[PDB]
């Protein structure tokens, strides 16, 4: 459902991101656990507090994760294909998730951009990442 | 919650009708057939690999059984849910990593399972109480996350 | 996605739907206005009463819909297309709204078709009501 | 809502600093333009067809400093949200017929708005002090929906 003008206004922003992808990626799930606790219950394993190297270094895959979904945008379902039958089938994160996440994404975005992050960007953007969150929970069941 | 009394009357005559271990077994076995990822919490109980696999699993019916037993008696306390089930949230929170949504899920395929058992006794305000109810409940397990 | 068996178990409960199908679409508003209040405030134009005609009217126009895209599984969007545009142009009904009212349909089935209401049923009829509330919602913007 | 001291300080730290004038123009235009299901309610305020339509709108700007300095004298009243909205939450429900899911979508976008206008000063912490204002708001607007 992403126009033409969304497209150009996504590929826009991320590539503003470029090489902080990563950065911003970890950032975006600090914010989330620390704002909606609940999700922490995906990651009993993790260490969470702040500076977390396996916060970090899972942010810089769910950063690339975002950065192939941009590069990929008209053909979204295949390049994320393993990505959304590991998350139905192994990891089982609630849908509802998704829309927390994306959320402190796009808080991370406008902090950072502040320039970049006008009214038609953030709703492209947010269009982009709903997308990203249809595709990861398309084979759940 | 705060039920007028007529529907807590209406959340207790019911009640009374039910099979909790059926119900229960029956509540908990459609969960994992229709949200299948609420699997990922029971991968110790066997086969469930098909819906008739999931049904009549004996380890599902169990649990079902003691998830309903604990919700039957919480009925029994409507007025203080969040007491009730504070140690049960900070279990579920803290050593069972269960994401509260799913208590959400449970409450809404429980609504279908009595309006299934119960046929047109399950009416629309009986169906209203009942709602309030399973998300008094839902709010109650998630009351101690952090 | 509607998986192959999954529209064959829709199509069958909706057969046994039959002709009641515009008295279940009633039940089902009732049973929403009543469960989730908050969906009432879409309707501040009609009567809500028990039985009113306004109620059981447009309880037979969603009702006919849904028959609609039963009969147009496998090609929904187009099928729903008028209805889509109305809803995301005029109407703007926000999203959450449809979960509710799938929730109040699939418990009228359920309380009205005790012999075909099985797991793997209740289990399509839930993808189906989801596909058909996305489908809605789609042009949203 | 129960907020710690850090971050009831947090909260109030922030908002010294905020026009309300300008954040409240911001977060109901932004609101109208990524959800623009939510124009329904603002057919007479004329001109919102494109972003730019939306952001320059004189009545826009005009609601949003409204709407933003009554949520502004509930900062100040943060431990009964609930008294301090009942008037605008029965008057949002019986008069202007909005669906409270309206009031956590502007909670969110108040939340993006913060995070553009602030900067790194908008920490995570602070975000999640934040969020659990605009929950609260939204909870409290909601409550007298019958
Ligand atoms: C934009 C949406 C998301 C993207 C792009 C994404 C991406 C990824 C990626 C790339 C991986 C690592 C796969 C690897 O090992 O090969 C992963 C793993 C995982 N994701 Fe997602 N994810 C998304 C949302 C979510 C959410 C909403 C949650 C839960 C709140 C979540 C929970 C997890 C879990 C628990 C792991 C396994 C972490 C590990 O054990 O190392 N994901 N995701
Ligand atoms: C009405 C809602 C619920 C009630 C009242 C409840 C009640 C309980 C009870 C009483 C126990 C036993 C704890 C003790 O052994 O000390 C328990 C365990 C457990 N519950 Fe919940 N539960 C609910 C929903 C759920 C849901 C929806 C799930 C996940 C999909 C879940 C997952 C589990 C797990 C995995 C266990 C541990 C079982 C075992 O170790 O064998 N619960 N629950
Ligand atoms: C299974 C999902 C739904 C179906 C199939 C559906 C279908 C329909 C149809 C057929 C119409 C009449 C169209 C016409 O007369 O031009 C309509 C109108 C309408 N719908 Fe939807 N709808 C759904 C969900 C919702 C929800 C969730 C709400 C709000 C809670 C909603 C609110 C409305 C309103 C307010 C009207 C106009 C009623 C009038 O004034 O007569 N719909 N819908
Ligand atoms: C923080 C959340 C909100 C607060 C504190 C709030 C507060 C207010 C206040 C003070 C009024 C003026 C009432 C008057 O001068 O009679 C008002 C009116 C109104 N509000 Fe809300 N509001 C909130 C959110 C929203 C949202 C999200 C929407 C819809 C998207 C909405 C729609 C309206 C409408 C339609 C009016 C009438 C404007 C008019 O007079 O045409 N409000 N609100």
């Amino acid at each position: 459902v992403l126009s033409p003008a969304d497209k150009t206004n996504v590929k826009a922003a991320w590539g503003k991101v470029g090489a902080h992808a990563g950065e911003y990626g970890a950032e975006a799930l600090e914010r989330m656990f620390l704002s909606f606790p609940t999700t922490k219950t995906y990651f009993p394993h993790f260490d969470l507090s702040h500076g977390s190297a396996q916060v970090k270094g899972h942010g810089k895959k769910v950063a690339d994760a975002l950065t192939n979904a941009v590069a990929h945008v008209d053909d979204m379902p295949n390049a994320l294909s393993a990505l959304s039958d590991l998350h139905a089938h192994k990891l089982r994160v609630d849908p509802v998730n998704f829309k927390l996440l994306s959320h402190c994404l796009l808080v991370t975005l406008a902090a950072h951009l502040p320039a970049e992050f006008t009214p038609a960007v953030h709703a492209s953007l947010d269009k982009f990442l709903a997308s990203v969150s249809t595709v990861l929970t398309s084979k759940y069941r | 919650v705060h039920l007028t009394p007529e529907e807590k009357s209406a959340v207790t005559a019911l009640w009374g009708k039910v099979n909790v271990d059926e119900v229960g077994g029956e509540a908990l076995g459609r969960l994992l057939v229709v949200y299948p990822w609420t699997q990922r919490f029971f991968e110790s109980f066997g086969d469930l690999s098909t819906p008739d696999a999931v049904m009549g699993n004996p380890k599902v019916k169990a649990h079902g059984k003691k998830v309903l037993g604990a919700f039957s008696d919480g009925l029994a306390h409507l007025d203080n849910l969040k007491g009730t089930f504070a140690t049960l949230s900070e279990l579920h929170c803290d050593k069972l990593h269960v994401d509260p949504e799913n208590f959400r899920l449970l409450g809404n395929v429980l609504v279908c399972v009595l309006a299934h058992h119960f046929g047109k006794e399950f009416t629309p305000p009986v169906q209203a109480a009942y709602q309030k109810v399973v998300a008094g409940v839902a709010n109650a397990l998630a009351h101690k996350y952090h």
